[PDB]
C-alpha cells in the first residue's frame, strides 16, 4: 500500500520465528526499539501489528 | 587479526554487534580495546 494510506495486518493466534526475518540478507535495516532482534524468540506478545 | 569479508558484513566486527560472523567465526570480547580498520579491496580480491 501507498504511505498516505498504509496497511496494518494484525498477527495473532500463531508462532513466529523472528530469526527467519532477522537472519535474512534481504533487509537494508532492521532497527528495533524497546527490544533487541536477537531476543524476540525468547519473548511473547498479545498481538503484533505489521 | 587480518582477513577479507563482504563489505556489508563489516557492521558485525565490534563489541556488542550481532550477526552470523559475530556468533560463529570472529567474536570480539564484549570489552574489546583496540581498533577495527576496513577498506574496499574489489580491485585486489575480486575475480
Amino acid at each position: 500500500a501507498s504511505v498516505y494510506a498504509w496497511n496494518r495486518k494484525r498477527i495473532s493466534n500463531c508462532v513466529a520465528d523472528y530469526s527467519v526475518l532477522y537472519n535474512s540478507a534481504s533487509f537494508s535495516t532492521f532497527k528495533c526499539y524497546g527490544v533487541s532482534p536477537t531476543k524476540l524468540n525468547d519473548l511473547c506478545f498479545t498481538n503484533v501489528y505489521a | 587479526d587480518s582477513f577479507v569479508i563482504r563489505g556489508d558484513e563489516v557492521r558485525q566486527i565490534a563489541p556488542g554487534q550481532t550477526g552470523k560472523i559475530a556468533d560463529y567465526n570472529y567474536k570480539l570480547p564484549d570489552d574489546f580495546t583496540g581498533c577495527v580498520i576496513a577498506w574496499n579491496s574489489n580491485n585486489l580480491d575480486s575475480k
